[PDB]
């Protein structure tokens, strides 16, 4: 439990620091907001707990 | 031989002064009066190297410093600013404070009721930054800190029971195109020299 | 466009409303300046109910508050000028200044020059009232931050390099100088009745 916690606060990182390099676009924005799929899903892990 | 100038000019220009802020929103019988007389107002506080600056859309009146007739020097050398200059982690804040009005400015139109922001999504975004400690309290503590650093400045209110801050309108004033063009031309320098 | 204020008036005004205070023995040009200019200095200065009143015995300037002659309110109340109540120790040290400066007035005259006096003059002084909080390092220490509190509001003048002082002439106008004597006095009578 307390990694799958570590490795969705570190999806979660390595989504801010692009949402915010991402200075011109917004592809990577839309496609996941317009998706009600989980916005913070990461599979390695995620998807094995779930 | 003597004249007053009308006590409710008088009164106003106090608080004012006191306050360096007016608005409408809370004070509407002051704000009416200042908006009525600006010249008024602005020779009054024209010895002291200080003038106004109206904002009509948002109800919002704001003193700051000048410059004329005495040109370059430092805008916080002034003898009378009481609070020290800005701090580059409180610039962060005050950018990401920015970037939350001007999306609900956006979405709501200028001036419709009051943009407010809770504290549970202020947390995250410094994280980015600022770094995590590993624990909830002690940044916690820190964004409080800056909050409360910034309320020195008449930005934002203090933490309401539901744990939510309202952004005081001064703001969209702070940080505008030419503040911002300096701050990112400065920023821009410090990392070369860092290279 | 519109005519601005001389240079040295603002200068003069702004560092007044920032001390409270201008001397001539410590700032000749701006104390010269402001008395040959008595109409415009009180005229920028009625808008926000503060007025100046003149000691040319002593060569002091001072800003007080200007409100109407005995109204119904009988205390006055200003926005910008929040009253303070100093703390015991402070009282007394002022007490003691207060009376030294009165005493060395009545022997070389009204406005004479201050005589120095020496920090360890004071220690016995405050003794008679507070003991001895320990050690000499703790009451040395005690005694200083007092005269820098002090300073703050312009009563004295920092120690100098073989640690002496100088009363300011502001002493003279403190607001009720009668509260010094009678509590001096009557804690000095209540040390002899307990001993």
């Amino acid at each position: 439990f307390r990694r799958v916690e570590d490795s969705w606060r570190e999806a979660d990182r390595a989504l801010r620091q692009s949402i915010i390099g991402e200075q011109y676009h917004r592809g990577d924005i839309v496609e996941r907001l317009l998706n009600d799929q989980d916005a913070l899903l990461n599979t390695p892990e995620g998807r094995v707990f779930d | 031989s003597e004249t007053r100038t009308l006590q409710k000019i008088r009164e106003a220009t106090q608080e004012l002064l006191k306050y360096g802020l007016l608005e409408e929103a809370s004070k509407p019988n002051l704000y009416r009066i200042v908006l009525s007389h600006p010249e008024e107002v602005t020779r009054i506080l024209e010895p002291l190297d200080l003038d106004i600056g109206i904002d009509e859309i948002r109800g919002l009146l704001y003193v700051k410093v000048r410059l004329d007739e005495t040109p370059a020097q430092d805008e916080w050398a002034h003898p009378l600013v009481r609070r020290q200059r800005l701090n580059l982690e409180q610039s962060l804040l005050v950018a990401i404070l920015r970037q939350h009005f001007v999306a609900w400015e956006q979405e709501s139109g200028t001036g419709a009721s009051q943009a407010q922001i809770a504290i549970d999504d202020l947390l995250p975004q410094l994280q980015i930054y600022l770094g995590d400690p590993g624990s909830e309290s002690k940044e916690r503590t820190r964004l409080l800190t800056l909050l409360d650093q910034l309320k020195g400045h008449g930005l934002v209110t203090s933490p309401d029971a539901h744990e939510r801050i309202v952004i005081r309108p001064i703001i969209a004033h702070l940080a505008d195109p030419i503040n911002l063009q300096a701050l990112l031309a400065w920023l821009r320098e410090q990392i070369a020299q860092q290279t």
